[PDB]
């Protein structure tokens, strides 16, 4: 880690914004009629997304904070403060989030009870892959409609998506190798 | 342009073969947070 | 539309500025009474610069996104949208703490009046004072550095017709009214003009 | 050579005159906070507008 660790936690904090504005979505759904089995649903993959959101902010906190304490200056920049600051305030909301709704699944699963706790699993993975082609897609169909600039974040904010995916620090070899070679496609369309 | 719509169409699954505690750390990094903000400006003050 | 984002950028680096400052007026606050009224209004005032910075950047970006949003813009707004709320907070906090004050302890006429202009015109000139004499004893060079650019933020708000109308001083129209007049505003144009010399003379030397 | 007359430029400054209170408004601080608290729906708004494209 270099005198200026800014472009690392740059890409972080991009990361982290994908995650947690896919968490935002799902988040927005649960705040009259919704069946129970499908809001309980919808409340474990906003929960695993801010869960992952976190992991992204808190491994940014833990690069600046091994930085801040080995390199001699103390020299930072504007940019690295105030990313650290949204990082922090995006740390607090995320974690009060994810509370509020690990919370919401324990009432929720007082008001059932069950003989298949030898059961379904939720995915992170899953949710960030299929996600991540539903935005392509959807991009690709308007870009069929005529939109060029939204082609393109849309199309941006895939590729964080499967990044994260290949990430050792956040977290299969046909899996991998399939996100290995899907980066490319959206890259060479973006 | 084809291309790309008919391979995110036919896009395959993957195959995959706590909480409680999680939020708990996250819970304690809180303080580390806000320390670390306020060491880094700190530095941005000649004096 | 690729311009914006400079722009939010420039008005997010001189909220900082001066949001930090008026944080470290506000830490010494968590005790003559004095000295803690002239903290509590010294550090409002910098929190009421801080909004008004805040808030033309929102504007800025709400009128680009009506008329005409990267990454990096997202997220930067996201930050104003904290900064402001997090400022308005402090600042009504002090409001209130201040009416306490006034109406607790008893040359209320009296107390000199406390001008923000005046807060950050010294704030900035004695940073670049402390950086030059940094210069000269061999200091490092990125501290100087940042120094004399956050003297330059400082100063460029006074500067800048947008944000150096004094917000205690209202129209009755809804008007901010600038306090300054122009031979203070020129005074600090020879400021700005000779910080910035100094920055790039030292920019000279590190490369 | 120039650090010194730099430091003494500063050193000399003269504190700023500004406007005698005659010629400006009343000193009013709970006007401001309420223009900016009316604009926190605006900042919310414009946020979420980004977010969402």
């Amino acid at each position: 880690s270099d005198s200026n660790i800014t472009p690392f936690v740059e890409s972080l904090s991009a990361k982290a914004f994908v995650m947690y504005s896919f968490a935002e979505m799902k988040f927005s759904q649960i705040l009259n009629l919704i069946p129970a089995p499908e809001l309980k649903k919808l409340c474990m993959e906003s929960l695993l997304l801010y869960l992952k959101s976190l992991t992204i902010l808190a491994s940014s906190m833990k690069l600046t904070s091994k930085w801040w304490y080995e390199n001699e200056s103390k020299n930072c920049t504007l940019k690295l403060n105030i990313l650290v600051q949204w990082i922090r305030d995006r740390f607090n909301e995320c974690l009060d989030k994810a509370e509020f709704l690990r919370l919401k699944l324990h009432t929720l699963n007082q008001s059932e009870d069950p003989q298949v706790l030898d059961d379904p699993t939720i995915f992170v993975e899953k949710l960030i892959y299929d996600r991540a082609l539903d935005i392509s897609r959807n991009a690709a169909r308007l870009e069929m409609e005529g939109n060029y600039n939204t082609c393109e974040l849309a199309y941006a904010t895939s590729l964080w998506m499967l990044e994260i995916l290949l990430d050792e620090h956040l977290s299969d070899e046909s899996d991998k190798e399939m996100i290995r070679k899907y980066v490319s496609s959206i890259a060479n369309r973006l | 342009l084809l291309e790309f719509v008919k391979l995110l169409e036919d896009k395959k699954e993957l195959n995959m073969k706590d909480i409680s505690s999680s939020l708990i750390k996250f819970q304690s990094m809180k303080p580390n947070n806000d320390t670390l903000s306020d060491n880094l400006s700190m530095s941005m003050s000649i004096d």
